[PDB]
């Protein structure tokens, strides 16, 4: 309708090599370092605090 | 005078002794200021 700017299209191989491209940012590296990073905090403030 | 100096001699052993008592007493009195300031500097960094 109008300007011809279609809603949606179908698939096209090379859109799909950037839909194989596209992926969710990995957080996992990151989020094992925070866990290894809180838990050694935790492991020295265990002995850190003075008796 | 001689034996009284030899009499002297023993009371400035015990003037020594007594000059390592108060430097003693002085040296453990700053020795236990000194540790203690130092230990609640160290524990006011580590809470810090």
């Amino acid at each position: 309708n109008d300007n011809p700017i279609p809603k949606s299209v179908p698939l096209h191989p090379k859109s799909g090599k950037y839909f194989h491209n596209l992926h969710a940012r990995d957080l996992s590296n990151i989020y094992q370092q925070c866990y290894k990073q809180i838990d050694e905090t935790i492991n020295q403030l265990v002995d850190s605090t003075s008796p | 005078h001689q034996l009284n100096e030899i009499r002297k001699k023993y009371t400035m052993r015990k003037s020594t002794i007594e000059t390592l008592r108060e430097k003693l007493d002085q040296l453990k009195r700053e020795a236990r200021k000194d540790v203690s300031q130092k230990i609640k500097d160290i524990d006011d960094q580590i809470q810090q």
